[PDB]
Parts: C-alpha cells; sequence; structure tokens
C-alpha cells in the first residue's frame, strides 16, 4: 500500500495559505 | 475455433508490424528528397553504368 | 530512424486498446521485436555518421546507447508487473504509456541533430519519469522526489536554453555537423566562459556532479523500480552523452575552467564510495554507487581524451546493465521482505541460490572484475587520466577498493550470513526476476566478448 | 525504523548551524578541496613547463 | 480515527493457488503463455539471433580495409626506400606558410 | 604464405640438427611421430575436404578502391562539401597511418621474439624504424584532441612549420 | 555532515527559505484599497524622474 | 519583423499572390499532424462527457478531425506565404544594398593562420 | 610449427571442460569430483610432454590466437607465451591440484554442495592457467583478480560463519590495495611505452621504469602477502583445509613473484627496487616466523611458515635470481 | 503499524522529554541517555556507549543471533559501525 | 530454480543449435572469400568487398 494522502496532510495547506505566520493571524 | 474472436484477440499484434512497414516506406521516401549529389561526390564520382541509370536509388 | 519511430509510436494504441490481460503480453513482445529492430541501428560506417535524414542522424555515440534503451523497455515491462498487478486497467496502460513516452524522447534524443531539438526531447523526458515517480512511488519522500528532480534538472536545463539560442544567433545554426565541421577557436572571454558555463552545467546536473547530486539519493531511492532503472541506466546518461556532444564548441577553453569540477568528481567519487559503505538502506547504496560511477564518467569526458572517450562510453553502457540489475535484485528481496532496510533480511543466499548468483555477478561487475566491459571502461579513463596527470592514480586506485568493500558488503550483510527466523514470507523464487536478471547480464557478458561496438566514435 | 528515521530523516531537522557545525564543514566539505586543486594543478604546471621546453619523454607516447 | 480506510491487504504469494506460477499474474494459462513469450523472443530471437548479428556485421569501421590499403602501402615505401610514413600529414609546398 | 617479407620481415628459418650419440633416446621424437600420425593426418585430410569443399565455389571480393580528393589545405574556408571530401580522406589516412604503426608493432615483437634473449642485439635495425615512426606519428597525428579533424591537424602542423622555419632563421643567421 | 546536512543547506533549502519567507512578504497584504492606492501613487513619481524613466 | 509592408490589405487571409506559390500537398505531415489534433480533441471529447472515447460519436470526431484539416490547409498557406514574402524582403535588400553586403575574398586553410590549441 | 603450440593449448581447454559440463548439467553430479579428479591428472599427463621438448630443444613459441582490440595504436589480443616459467610450472601445478584435491575428496566428505566445491577448485586453476600463460598484462590482470575473487568466495565457502566472511573480506581488501601498482604499472606501459604485452615492453629497453616497478612490487606485496599486506593469508587459513592445500599453499600467494620474474628483464634496471624487495622480504620473513614460533596451531602456523617462504622467494628476486626463484617455488 | 511516538523526534529537554524518549525506546528512565544536542542530529535518539556485537553473551537466546541482537531492544547509531564482522570494541588482552 | 534453468537452457538452444550448424555449413559447404584486383570494369555491389558469406548476404539484405 503506497502512501496515499490522509486527514493530517489534508489539512498542511487547507486554509488561509499554507505558509502560516503571525500576520495570517486568523 | 471461432476465428473471428481470433482476430479480435490477434489484432493488437499487427500494429508494430505494420508500423514497421510503415517506416521503412518513409525513410526510403526520405532519400529521394537528398539526391543533390548523387553521383556527384569526388570520391564516388563514378560513370553512370547503361543499364543503371542512377548511382543509388 | 522511423523504422524505429514510428513502431514505437505505433505501440501507444495496441496497449492503449489490449485487453485487461493482453496489455503486459503485447507490450513485452512488441517491446523485444522493436529492441530486435534497433539492434541493426549497431550498423556503422566507418567515420561518417549515419545521416538518415536531415533531423535524425547517429553514430557510434547514439547507437549503443539507442540500443540500451531499447532494448531496456521491456525489462521495465518484466519488472513491473509485480507491484502492478493490483490496479486498474486503465491506470496499468497509462503507466505503460509513460514508459513507452520515455523510450521514444530518448531515442528522439539520441538520434536528434540540431542541439535545440536534442535539449526539447532531453528536457522532455522529465515529464514521464515526473509521473512515474510521483504518482506510483511508494515512499513518502516522493512528492519531494519529483520536486528535486525536475527543479535540478531545470535549473541547469534553462541557462543551456539560452546558450544554445545564443549560439544559434552567433554561429548560424545548432546541427552538430555544421557546429564541427565549421567549428571556430573559443576566445578566453568571461563572457565565453559564462556561455562554457551554461553548455555544461546542466549536463553536469544530469551526470550528476558532487555536491548537486542531491537528487538521486532522493529520486532514485523513491521511483517505482521501472522509473529507478530507467533513471539509473540511461537518464543519468543523457548527461554525458550531451558533454560529449558539446564539448566540440567548448575548447579550448575547458582545460582552464576543467579544473574545478573534474576533481569535484575526483574527490567526490570517494565520498560516495564512503557514503555507500555507511549505508542503511540497499537503493540509496545503489544510488551512491551510480553517482561514484557516473563522476568517473565526468573525469572521462572532462579529460577530452580519445582513450578517455571510450572508456567513457564503456562505463556509461556496462553501469547502466549493472545498475539496473542491481536495482531489480533490491526490489525482488525488498518485495519479498517489504522493507528495505539492508539489515532485516540477510543470509538468503542458501534459500535462494539463483539470487545469491545474480547478486554475485552483479557485485562483481559493479567491482569491475575483468575483463567485463566495467573494468575496460574504468581502466581506459584510469589511463587517460594517468596520461594528463599521474597522482590521480591513487585517487583511482582508492575508489574501487571503497567499492569492492561495499560491493561485497551487502552480498555480505544480505545473503551470506543466517536468515531471519521470524521471517517466512520469502517464497521460492517466481522464475520472473530469475528470467530478468538473465536478461540482464547475458548482454553484459555478450557486450564484454566484442566491446568494438561499445567502444564509442574514437575507435 | 527508529534507527532508519534517525539516520535518515531527523538529521537536518534537527540540524542546527552551531559554530562547531561550520567549522567542520569548512573542514572537510571544502577543506581538502583547495589541497587537491594545488597539487594537482602544481603537477599540471610542472610538466607543463617540461613539454614546450623539450624536457620530458615523448618516443613512444603517441597514445594519451 | 476520523479515517474509513480498509486494513492493509496481505502480501498474496502466486504459489498458493496453482504452484505452477511463474510469478506473471493470476491465471495459470496466460501466466504461462507470457512465459513462452518472453522466454521466446528476449534469448531465442533477441539474445541468440541478435548475437549472431553483432558477431556477424559487414566490415566495421574499415578495420579491415585499413590494414589492406597498410600494408599496400608498407610495401611501395618500404621497396622503393622511401620512409613509410610523412612527418607532415599535408604537403607543405601546398600550404603556403604565413610571412 | 599470406605475407610478403616486404610488408612482414621474417628472419631466415634455421634449424640445428642434433645427434644423440647417447644410447638412451629423446623421447620428444616419439612424441612428434605419434602426435603426426593420429592427429595432424586426421586434421589434414578433413581439412582437404572442406578445401575441395571451398574451392568447389569460391565467391569472389576485391578491395575497396577510394580516388583521392582535394586535401583540407586546398580546401576553401568554410567551403562544407571540400570540407567534407578532406575531412574524410584525411580521417582515412590516419586510420591507414594508425594501421602502419601497427604493422610496425607487429615486426618489431615478432623481430623481439625470433632473436629472443639476443634481442637487444637483433633488433635495434626494427627498432630504430619504429622509434622514428612513433616520433613523427606524435608530431602528425597526435596531441589532436577528442575532436581531433583535418582543421586541427592542419593547424598543428602549421604551428611546426612556424617554429622550424623560425628556429633555422635564428641559428643559421 | 556533507550530504545531508551540508550540501541541503548550501543550495536546495537555502533558496527554497529564501522563497518562502519572501513570498509571505509579499503575498501577506491587508488588502485595504487605501494603502494599494498608496502604493500605485509611490510607483507614480519613482518612474517619473525618481528613477527618470522620462528621460 | 511585416505589418507595415507598402500593398498589404487589411483582414484577408491570402492576399492574391500567394495563389503563385506552391499549395502545400494534402500529404504534408504538418497538415496531417494538425488532423492527428482534430483526433485528440474527439478523444478529450468523448472523455469529457464519459463516453466511449474510441468508438462513442465517430461522427462527433470525423467533423473534429474535419474541422481540422479545413484550417490546416489555409495555416499552412498563409505560414508559407510569409517566408515566401520574408526571402523576398531579404535578397531585394541585399542586392539594393550592395555596399552593406561585401563578398569575402576566398582563400584556403592553407593560408589561414588557424592556431592549434596542445590538448594536454 | 610442431605440436608444441597444440597440446600447450589443449593443456588448458581440456580442464576448461568439466565446468562447462557443471554448468550444463550433463555431468553426473554424484561422481562429478572424481569427474575433475580425472581431468585434472589427463591435464597433468598432458602437461609433461611440453616439459619434454621444452628440455629437448629449448622450445619457447607465442601464439596470438585470437585478435580481441585494436584502439588504433594498440591490438590488444588474446596470446599465450610458452616460456620455461610457464612451460614448467604448468605440470607441478596440475600435479599438486590432482593431489591436493583427491585428498579433499576423502577429507570434503560432509558438504552437500560438494560438486560446486570442486568446480571452484577448477575455476581456479583455469583463471591460474591464464595468469602465469599470459602474454599481455591485461590476462595478468584478468587471473589477478580471478584467483582474487575466487579465493574470496572458497574462503567463505562456509558462508554461515561470519568470521569466515570477515576473513575474505580482508584478504580481498588488501590485493584490492596490491593491483593499484598493477593499474599503475598498466598505465606507464601504454602512455610511456605504448605497449601492453611483455614483448614489446622487454623489447623497447624502459631503462627507466622507477614507477612501473614499483607499482610492480606493491602489486606483488598485496598477491604475496607481503609486509603491510600479509595477515589476510592468516585470515584466508579460515577456509576449508583443501583451499588452503591448494589455493594459499603455494599458487596464488606465489602469483606476485611470479609477476616479478615474469617481468625480470626490466627488473634488473632500478636498483632501489632490488633493494626495497630486499627489506619486504627479509622483514617478512622474520615477522611471520616469529609469530609461528610462539602460535599455537596447526594451520595459521604453516600460514606463517608460508608468508617466511614468499618474503625468500623475492629476497631471491632482489639479488636477481630470477630462475632460482622460480625453482624455489617447486619446492 | 508505527504512529509518530516511535518516530524519532527532537532533542528532549525538560525530564518529562527525557521520559517520554526513554518509552518511546523501550527503555527506563536511566537508560535513557539523550545524544549530546550539538547540532549534528540524533537528539532524541539514546546513546549506546561504544560497545560492539562481540561483546555481548554469546549463549544467551538472541532474537537475532546473527549480531546476537534482541527483538525490539534499541539498536546503536553505529550499529553497523559496531557489528560482528566489522571493527570491535572487545578488549585485548595486551 | 530447476524449471527457470531449464527454460533458459531449452529457449536459448532451440535456436542456438539451428544457428550453430548452419555457420558450420555455409564456412564449410558455401567457403571463403579471395582478394584480387577490380576486373577493369566490373561495378562492385554494396555487399561485394566482404569476407563471410554471412556477412555478404546481411549487407545484401538490410544495408
Ligand atoms: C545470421 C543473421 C540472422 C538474422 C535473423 C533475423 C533477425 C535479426 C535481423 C533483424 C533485422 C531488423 C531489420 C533491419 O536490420 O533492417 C530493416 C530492414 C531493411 O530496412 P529498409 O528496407 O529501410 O532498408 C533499405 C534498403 N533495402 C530496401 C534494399 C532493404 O527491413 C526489411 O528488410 C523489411
Ligand atoms: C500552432 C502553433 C502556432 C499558432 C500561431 C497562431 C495561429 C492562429 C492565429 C493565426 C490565424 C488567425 C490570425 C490571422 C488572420 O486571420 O489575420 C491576421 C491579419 C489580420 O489583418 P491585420 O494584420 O490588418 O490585423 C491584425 C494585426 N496584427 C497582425 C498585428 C495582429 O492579417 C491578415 O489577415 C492579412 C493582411 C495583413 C497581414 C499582416
Ligand atoms: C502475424 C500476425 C500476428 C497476429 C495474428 C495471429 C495471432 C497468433 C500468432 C501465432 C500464435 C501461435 C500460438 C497460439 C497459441 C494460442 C493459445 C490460445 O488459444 O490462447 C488463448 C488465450 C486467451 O483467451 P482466449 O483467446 O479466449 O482463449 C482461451 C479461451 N478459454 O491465452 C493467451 O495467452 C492468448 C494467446 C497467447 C499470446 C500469443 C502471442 C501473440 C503475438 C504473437 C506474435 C508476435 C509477433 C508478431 C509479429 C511477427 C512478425 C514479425
Ligand atoms: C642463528 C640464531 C639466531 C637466533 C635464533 C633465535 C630463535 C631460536 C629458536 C627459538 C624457538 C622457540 C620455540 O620453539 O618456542 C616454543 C614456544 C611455544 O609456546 P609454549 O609452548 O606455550 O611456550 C612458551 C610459554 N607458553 O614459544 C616460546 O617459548 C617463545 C619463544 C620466543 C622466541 C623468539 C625468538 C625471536 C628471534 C628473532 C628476534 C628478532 C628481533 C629483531
Amino acid at each position: 500500500r503506497q502512501w496515499q494522502p490522509d486527514v493530517e496532510w489534508a489539512e498542511q495547506f487547507g486554509g488561509a495559505v499554507m505558509y502560516p505566520t503571525k500576520e495570517t493571524a486568523h | 475455433m471461432n476465428v473471428l474472436q481470433i482476430v479480435r484477440d490477434h489484432w493488437v499484434h499487427i500494429l508494430v508490424p505494420v508500423g514497421f512497414v510503415f517506416g521503412c516506406y518513409l525513410d526510403r521516401r526520405s532519400d529521394e528528397k537528398l539526391t543533390a549529389f548523387r553521383n556527384k561526390s569526388l570520391l564516388f564520382k563514378r560513370e553512370l553504368r547503361p543499364n543503371e541509370e542512377v548511382t543509388w536509388k | 530512424m522511423l523504422k524505429i519511430i514510428i513502431p514505437t509510436t505505433m505501440l501507444l494504441p495496441m496497449t492503449w486498446m489490449s485487453k485487461h490481460n493482453m496489455i503486459w503480453i503485447n507490450a513485452t513482445v512488441h517491446s523485444l521485436l522493436i529492441s530486435l529492430i534497433s539492434l541493426s541501428l549497431l550498423n556503422q560506417l566507418g567515420e561518417n555518421s549515419l545521416n538518415f535524414s536531415l533531423t535524425f542522424f547517429s553514430d557510434s555515440l547514439s547507437a549503443p546507447l539507442l540500443v540500451l534503451t531499447t532494448w531496456l523497455l521491456p525489462l521495465m515491462l518484466m519488472a513491473s508487473q509485480s507491484h502492478l498487478s493490483k490496479e486498474t486497467t486503465t491506470r496499468k496502460k497509462l503507466y505503460i504509456t509513460m514508459l513507452i513516452l520515455l523510450q521514444l524522447f530518448l531515442i528522439m534524443t539520441f538520434t536528434a541533430t540540431e542541439l535545440i531539438l536534442f535539449y526539447i526531447l532531453f528536457e522532455a523526458t522529465l515529464v514521464p519519469t515526473l509521473i512515474i515517480i510521483t504518482r506510483w512511488g511508494n515512499q513518502t519522500e516522493r512528492l519531494n522526489a519529483g520536486l528535486y528532480f525536475l527543479f535540478y534538472t531545470l535549473a541547469g536545463s534553462l541557462p543551456l536554453l539560452v546558450a544554445l539560442v545564443y549560439i544559434q544567433n552567433t554561429t548560424g545554426s545548432l546541427n552538430f555537423l555544421i557546429i564541427h565541421y565549421w567549428s571556430h577557436p573559443l576566445s578566453n572571454s568571461w563572457s565565453n566562459i559564462f556561455m562554457w558555463l551554461a553548455c555544461i552545467m546542466a549536463f553536469m546536473v544530469k551526470m550528476p556532479l558532487y555536491g548537486l547530486h542531491l537528487w538521486l539519493p532522493k529520486a532514485h531511492v523513491e521511483a517505482p523500480i521501472a522509473g529507478s532503472m530507467v533513471l539509473a541506466a540511461v537518464l543519468l546518461k543523457l548527461g554525458g552523452y550531451g558533454m560529449m556532444r558539446i564539448t566540440t564548441i567548448l575548447n579550448p577553453l575547458t582545460n582552464y575552467m576543467a579544473y574545478p569540477f573534474l576533481m569535484l568528481s575526483m574527490w567526490g567519487m570517494i565520498m560516495t564510495s564512503s557514503i555507500c559503505l555507511r549505508q542503511t538502506d540497499l537503493k540509496s547504496l545503489i544510488a551512491y554507487s551510480s553517482v561514484s560511477h557516473m563522476a568517473l564518467v565526468i573525469v572521462a569526458i572532462m579529460i577530452q581524451t580519445p582513450w578517455s572517450f571510450m572508456g567513457a562510453t564503456a562505463l556509461m553502457i556496462a553501469h547502466g546493465l549493472t545498475s539496473s540489475m542491481l536495482f531489480c535484485l533490491a526490489n525482488t528481496n525488498y518485495e519479498r521482505v517489504h522493507s528495505r532496510t539492508m539489515i532485516l533480511a540477510r543470509g538468503l543466499q542458501t534459500l535462494l541460490p539463483l539470487m545469491a548468483t545474480w547478486w554475485l555477478m552483479a557485485s562483481l561487475t559493479n567491482l569491475a572484475l575483468p575483463p567485463s566491459i566495467n573494468l575496460i571502461g574504468e581502466l581506459f579513463i584510469i589511463t587517460a587520466s594517468f596520461s594528463w596527470s599521474n597522482i590521480t592514480i591513487i585517487l583511482m586506485g582508492m575508489n574501487m577498493m571503497i567499492t569492492a568493500l561495499y560491493s561485497l558488503y551487502m552480498l555480505i550483510t544480505t545473503q551470506r550470513g543466517k536468515y531471519t527466523h521470524h521471517i517466512n514470507n520469502i517464497k521460492a523464487s517466481f522464475t520472473r526476476e530469475n528470467a530478468l536478471m538473465a536478461l540482464h547480464i547475458l548482454p553484459l557478458l555478450l557486450l564484454t566478448l566484442n566491446p568494438k561496438m561499445i567502444l564509442g566514435p574514437l575507435y | 525504523i527508529r534507527w532508519t528515521y534517525a539516520r535518515s530523516a531527523n538529521i537536518y531537522p534537527n540540524f542546527r548551524p552551531t559554530p562547531k557545525t561550520s567549522l567542520l564543514g569548512a573542514l572537510f566539505g571544502i577543506g581538502p578541496l583547495f589541497f587537491w586543486y594545488y597539487v594537482f594543478k602544481t603537477d599540471r604546471d610542472k610538466k607543463e613547463k617540461l613539454i614546450q621546453e623539450g624536457k620530458l619523454d615523448q618516443t613512444f607516447n603517441i597514445s594519451y | 480515527i476520523r479515517l474509513q480506510e480498509d486494513p492493509d491487504p496481505e502480501d498474496e504469494n502466486l504459489y498458493e493457488k496453482n504452484p505452477d506460477s511463474h510469478g506473471y499474474d493470476k491465471d495459470p494459462i496466460v501466466d504461462l503463455w507470457n512465459m513462452r513469450v518472453v522466454f521466446f523472443f528476449g534469448f531465442s530471437i533477441v539474445l541468440v539471433l541478435g548475437s549472431t548479428f553483432v558477431a556477424y556485421l559487414p566490415d566495421y569501421r574499415m578495420q579491415e580495409w585499413a590494414r589492406r590499403e597498410a600494408e599496400r602501402l608498407v610495401k611501395y615505401r618500404e621497396a622503393n626506400g622511401l620512409p613509410l610514413m610523412e612527418s607532415n600529414c599535408f604537403d607543405p609546398n601546398k600550404i603556403q606558410l604565413p610571412e | 604464405d599470406s605475407w610478403d617479407k616486404d610488408v612482414y620481415p621474417e628472419p631466415p628459418r634455421r634449424t640445428p640438427a642434433p645427434a644423440p650419440q647417447t644410447s638412451l633416446p629423446n623421447p620428444v621424437t616419439y612424441l612428434t611421430k605419434i602426435f603426426d600420425l593420429l592427429v595432424d593426418r586426421p586434421v589434414t585430410l578433413a581439412r582437404e575436404f572442406i578445401e575441395q569443399q571451398h574451392a568447389k565455389n569460391r565467391y569472389y571480393y576485391y578491395h575497396r578502391e577510394f580516388r583521392r580528393v582535394p586535401d583540407i589545405t586546398e580546401c576553401e574556408e568554410k567551403d562544407i562539401l571540400c570540407m567534407f571530401e578532406a575531412e574524410m580522406q584525411w580521417r582515412r589516412d590516419y586510420k591507414v597511418d594508425q594501421e602502419i604503426v601497427n604493422i610496425i608493432q607487429e615486426r618489431l615483437k615478432a623481430c623481439q621474439q625470433r632473436e629472443g634473449e639476443s634481442y637487444r642485439q637483433n633488433c635495434a635495425k626494427e627498432l630504430e624504424q619504429f622509434t622514428q615512426v612513433s616520433k613523427a606519428f606524435q608530431d602528425r597525428y597526435s596531441d589532436l584532441g577528442a575532436h581531433y579533424s583535418a582543421r586541427k591537424c592542419l593547424a598543428k602542423q602549421k604551428q611546426r612549420m612556424l617554429a622550424e622555419r623560425k628556429a633555422a632563421k635564428e641559428a643559421a643567421a | 555532515l556533507l550530504d545531508l546536512i551540508w550540501l541541503e543547506t548550501i543550495l536546495p533549502k537555502t533558496t527554497s527559505f529564501i522563497q518562502m519567507k519572501m513570498s509571505i512578504m509579499v503575498s501577506n497584504q491587508k488588502g485595504l484599497i487605501k494603502l494599494y492606492f498608496l502604493s500605485f501613487l509611490i510607483t507614480i513619481m519613482i518612474s517619473m524622474t525618481l528613477f527618470n524613466y522620462h528621460e | 519583423m511585416m505589418s507595415g509592408r507598402p500593398g498589404r490589405v487589411p483582414l484577408q487571409f491570402l492576399p492574391n499572390e500567394a495563389r503563385s506559390l506552391p499549395p502545400p500537398k494534402l500529404t504534408d505531415p504538418r497538415l496531417v499532424y494538425m488532423g492527428f489534433l482534430g483526433y485528440c480533441s474527439g478523444l478529450i471529447d468523448n472523455a469529457i462527457r464519459r463516453r466511449p472515447v474510441v468508438s462513442a460519436g465517430l461522427h462527433r470526431q470525423l467533423l473534429y478531425v474535419t474541422s481540422f484539416v479545413f484550417f490546416g490547409y489555409y495555416l499552412l498557406k498563409r505560414q508559407d506565404y510569409m517566408y515566401a514574402l520574408r526571402d523576398h524582403d531579404m535578397f531585394a535588400y541585399v542586392k539594393s544594398h550592395p555596399e552593406d553586403f561585401p563578398e569575402k575574398d576566398k582563400k584556403t586553410y592553407g593560408e589561414i593562420l588557424e592556431e592549434f590549441h596542445p590538448v594536454r | 610449427m610442431n605440436p608444441f603450440a597444440s597440446l600447450t593449448l589443449t593443456t588448458l581447454i581440456i580442464l576448461t571442460i568439466p565446468i562447462m559440463m557443471s554448468n550444463s548439467n550433463i555431468y553426473k553430479t554424484n561422481l562429478y569430483p572424481n569427474y575433475v579428479k580425472t581431468t585434472v591428472s589427463y591435464a597433468f599427463t598432458l602437461s609433461l610432454v611440453p616439459l619434454l621438448m621444452f628440455m629437448h630443444t629449448g622450445q619457447e613459441m607465442i601464439i596470438s590466437n585470437w585478435h580481441w582490440m585494436t584502439l588504433q595504436t594498440v591490438e590488444l589480443s588474446l596470446s599465450f607465451k610458452m616460456d620455461y616459467f610457464s612451460v614448467m610450472f604448468i605440470p607441478v601445478a596440475l600435479f599438486v591440484t590432482w593431489s591436493i584435491m583427491e585428498f579433499s575428496m576423502w577429507y570434503m566428505h560432509s558438504d552437500p554442495f560438494i560438486n560446486r566445491f570442486f568446480k571452484y577448485l577448477v575455476l581456479f586453476l583455469i583463471t591460474m592457467m591464464i595468469l602465469v600463460t599470459a602474454n599481455n598484462l591485461f590476462q595478468l590482470f584478468i587471473g589477478w583478480e580471478g584467483v582474487g575473487i575466487m579465493s574470496f568466495l572458497l574462503i567463505g565457502w562456509w558462508h554461515g560463519r561470519t568470521d569466515a566472511n570477515t576473513a575474505a573480506l580482508q584478504a580481498i581488501l588488501y590485493n584490492r590495495i596490491g593491483d593499484i601498482g598493477f593499474v599503475l604499472s598498466m598505465a606507464w606501459f601504454l602512455t610511456h611505452s605504448n605497449a601492453w604485452d611483455l614483448q614489446q615492453i622487454f623489447m623497447l629497453n624502459n631503462e627507466c621504469p622507477n614507477m612501473p616497478l614499483i607499482g610492480l612490487l606493491l602489486a606483488a606485496a598485496g598477491k604475496s602477502a607481503q609486509f603491510g599486506l600479509h595477515p589476510w593469508l592468516p585470515s584466508a587459513m579460515e577456509g576449508p583445509t583443501p583451499v588452503s592445500a591448494l589455493l594459499h599453499s603455494s599458487t596464488m600467494v606465489v602469483a606476485g613473484v611470479f609477476l616479478l620474474i615474469r617481468f625480470y628483464p626490466l627488473m634488473e634496471t632500478n636498483k632501489l627496487v632490488q633493494t626495497m624487495t630486499l627489506c619486504l622480504g627479509a622483514i617478512t620473513t622474520l615477522f611471520t616466523a616469529l609469530c609461528a614460533i610462539t602460535q599455537n596451531d596447526i594451520k595459521k602456523i604453516v600460514a606463517f611458515s608460508t608468508s617466511s617462504q614468499l618474503g625468500l622467494m623475492m629476497v631471491t628476486i632482489g639479488i636477481n635470481q630470477p630462475h632460482l626463484a622460480f625453482l624455489h617455488i617447486c619446492m | 503499524h508505527v504512529t509518530k511516538d516511535m518516530f524519532p523526534g527532537p532533542y528532549p529537554k525538560t525530564p518529562e522529554e527525557r521520559a517520554a524518549a526513554a518509552k518511546k525506546y523501550n527503555m527506563r528512565v536511566e537508560d535513557y541517555e539523550p545524544y549530546p544536542d550539538d547540532g549534528m542530529g540524533y537528539g532524541d535518539y539514546p546513546k549506546l556507549p561504544d560497545r560492539s556485537q562481540q561483546e555481548r553473551d554469546p549463549w544467551y537466546d538472541w532474537d537475532h543471533p546473527d549480531l546476537r541482537l534482541n527483538w525490539g531492544e534499541p539498536i546503536h547509531w553505529d550499529l553497523d559501525m559496531y557489528i560482528r564482522n566489522r571493527v570491535d570494541t572487545s578488549p585485548t588482552p595486551v | 530454480d530447476r524449471r527457470f534453468l531449464k527454460l533458459m537452457r531449452f529457449y536459448i538452444l532451440l535456436t542456438g543449435i539451428p544457428v550453430a550448424i548452419g555457420i558450420t555449413l555455409v564456412n564449410v559447404f558455401i567457403g571463403e572469400a579471395e582478394l584480387a584486383d577490380i576486373p577493369e570494369g566490373y561495378v562492385p555491389e554494396h555487399w561485394e568487398y566482404f569476407k563471410h558469406p554471412i556477412s555478404r548476404w546481411i549487407a545484401r539484405t538490410f544495408y
């Protein structure tokens, strides 16, 4: 079974930006 | 024997052979466009055979 | 070359419409006839390169590599249906399509006449390899593998494109025959130095040179087996082939800037070899060994000696065969154990005697046991380097030494020991893999018998 | 797998460029660089000043 | 665990159903036929016949022509006493030397 | 035979005739006779069979003639046709010269083996011949690089001619 | 020390970190119209004569 | 390069003069490849609509290749005319300006002083 | 042109036959050890005769039977030399093998894969022949590393023995170090002398082969277990006793000194190489004999005696005693 | 099969991190000596001091008798370095 | 293991022995070539200047 993306892999870029900083905030 | 199924199963095979024949046909039909120096290079510049009116096809 | 191009292109519809069971058989057999047809291309005129048409030509350097690719194509097909058995028919057909497109691009690359067309197909090999590495990969950093590989290749590729178009504007044509026959001396201008760097660094990235070689331990280690062997065996040879083509218009400057990179390889081949010794994974060890062999080929290229070129070409062919075989053996053992650390499954020489042999002469050819083409290709480069500079020998003399160490070390630590008791999934050797290593090994000794063919255009 | 991940994955994320780390990098990765370049260049130029002055053996060196 | 996932399938060996498995695919008949096609084409007509081909090309690099002209001009030059080769590959007389 | 003494010199074959005066007769004699009887005679008669079979149909072949073409020195600057002619002519001349030095090397190795321990005494005649062959081969073809061409050979030749002309001019006033 | 530490830090990771760091400062604008048009304003005379694109 | 050439009439594919040039052959590899793009467009069209991509809608695929070839012919004729115009304007300007196109007093390699670099 | 050349070649082809039969499976695996015994004895009988007409007349020919490569100046060819060294080494060598592996066929009687063992002695003897009957340094190199990896496999015959594999690797590493000088010698001869056969090298009268002579000394030191690279023979002792009685006994430990006396026409030029050989041989004799003085075993003791013998062997080559040394290799 | 906790993490700082790495490496808090934090890597990995695989008990029922290795036991950073075949750390009488 | 090696040897020798007998037949029945000058006008075909009958034929067919 090859690695297929899971939930935690999906959330790594799912929201605001995938390069979060304090400027991203909320 | 169901020969129609035999051909339906074995018609995968013919593609590469007909492609080979077509490729040979084409690169044969790729030298007649470059006859600009037939029997014109001084090394092979020989006479034209009485029965064979060209040096190469 | 369309007697080899047209059948390769028409091979795509056969797989793309074949039945759910006939794709593997049909692709394997028809790729075998394609390799048979390309076996003709070993017909070489004395000194004139065989110019089939304006856009296609071949000589004693491109033809052996082309034959290598065409003969290789059935080998990925035979090595893939083990890890590709449980897949949808359409997905399998596309995997096959990626392989055929890869081989087609390699054929057009090796038979290209203009340097720009060579660049187009040379880089265009990236896309099918990218798909193979990324989608069908099984490990974690495969996604990272694709990024590393693509970006490392392109970072050198684009400056090469700029240099090639500038050459076209200045010289007049990028045709190999013109740039060789109408070659002109290169002045030691710094703009010319940067032009040389642009024309060199792309191939040296794909060589790879030491330092900027990180894409292989992070790409070959991760790709599916078919991708791994097509990468190591031929895609590494792309840079060497391109350099052999391009050094015609890169002299006499090369020597002055040959000093940094040459030793960068010469010293690098040591470290990589040392890195091979303290490895944990089989595939990484083979990748680093490939880096060292390709660095030796780099040295051969930058010597620019006839003997160096012949030894270079022989080493490319032999290394392609040996690396493909070693990767296949590593895949067999890994699949039997579903892990890749070379400590989990040791002492399998007794269990699999034929694998024990296949590993034995795989290592021997990797160790360059004479009179194999690996050894003669290595030794020609060693003699050329010694003629160029004597001290090289000790560094050279170190390499196979360390190489020999690891060349046997994995064999000691994977088959020459005691089996692990808790594992039991090691079954009888499926004759598929044994046959595959046969089609790997017998051509190697056959070319050893008559090395005048793989000797290159300088012979 | 703990050993393999430690010796394959953790090495860079746990790496901090301490002065000692940069020192070791300079001494190993780029240190012997100038050494090898110097020795090779010295032999190359020393021999070069032997061919074009004629002070070397060339009788049976028609292969190189 | 927030992810409906099937259990990892077991590593299925080919020998459990037909012992005669060649490690190609599930169905024994097509597995065997792929055996026949590979062991035919890889070895018989490519490895063996291809080896006869490569062992028996026509004149390669004109090396035989090179020898059969070489001993001819050795006969000529050695018989007439002329040096068997000239230090210049091109006639110096036809070459206009600068200044 | 298949090679002239002009193309491959061979010292005259002279063999002594020992007289085994001792009552003990040398065994190597009986070895030569039995080897002649049960090995040499059958291979010779099988050879006669296949040689008459060969002579039944002997197809013919000849040497490949090569009409000479104008040299690179005569070839104009950047004229691709005559450039190709001269380059191929020079490449085949390089091949023939490589075979020349190969022939000389074979001849002189043969000389060494004929003269045996006296190779130093009885090979200098061909030793100097191979010496001059290699010495002039170096200034005729060597140091041309992997991409050696007719133009590069002409450039090296020209450089040698300017060097010798200048040296002879300055030395001899 | 060389391959997995210094070779990663010397070329791939440094460039990746540079792009990562400064793409953030490029793409984190507050989106307000006032500051966007203020930047347009400043670019106006910067291109006008500060760089002397006119002459 | 040619948008300002005298005599150009706007918004018309072939400016009448182009008929004096040999029309591109129907066999032309560029033309048939553009026909291949017509076949491919049919394959995506069936695939994009969840159809039997090879057998579905033979008329739709047949229309696709026919349409591509027609526009392929006119594009090729237009393509060749511009390249012909480029050569025409070139040589005419070459002849009209002999001073800016000097001729070279041809000499052979025997008199060219080409320096030789010893490859050591 | 008389039988000499013909039967001298049969003297190797006939013993190449058994491996072909073994790989073809036509051989009877049961009595195959007897098959190799009988092949080797027949080889010995065929081998006395070359000694016979070498003794009657002194015939010494060289055969360039097959031409392999022609790199525009180096006509590489599969060639052989019949001279006193090879001509008289072949019979004693095959006799020694025919003795010790029959001793094995008795002693070696419990390993299930006895067939592969008896094959292995054969392969070692095949690479030994084209090592000793070499006509170019490339054939010598082929034999040089063939005996190397062959002893590698044979030492680790009990591949389940970790110490055996360690000993094999240590043995291998040492002649890997040694062959660096071999490669240096071939490179120098091909560059400076433009020669790769013994005839052309000795004929060329290269009276300044300083670095080539040092390289040959290093290669011989590696192969003959001289100082710095001696202790791989005691490690090699880990293998089977018949392995020790053929390879390690006096065959492949004298391969280096065989390379030395093969190159003796050029050896006499650089006296410093003679002196260095004197050093290496004398100190090897002392060290290995001294080790064997207090050692407590039977196998490694005879190993140290062996290495002392190789020391004093090429000591004599140090005083230019080539044929005396090659007589002593027989004892 | 194996989640995050087994995967080696960063260098432990607090004694709680030390204990966490201790049972991550199936071993007690005393046996756990984290590698000296110097930027070279490892970090959470436990230091096994020097001894090679030739100093283990040759009579113990080791789960991996080839290197005398016990199931699940922690193994050295230089385990391939200090192995029966390679260099030894066993004492020498002289 | 043995089925694999049997398949290798079977499918190698299957066409190995016909070519093996054929090359000997054409070597000892068909014959060998000999060298002379041109017959003052005879135009040599592309496969004429060749030694082995197999070489001459293979040049005749695809060359
Ligand atoms: C020249 C024209 C070529 C194309 C047309 C002719 C095709 C046949 C060529 C000759 C084949 C000889 C041997 C035939 C064995 C037939 C065995 C068989 O019937 O297998 C069928 C089977 C697939 O299933 P099915 O078809 O339904 O039959 C079983 C139903 N229970 O199981 C299978 O595995 C299918 C059959 C095995 C695959 C055979 C190989 C196909 C390709 C062979 C030629 C390759 C080279 C082509 C070019 C030659 C010239 C250069």
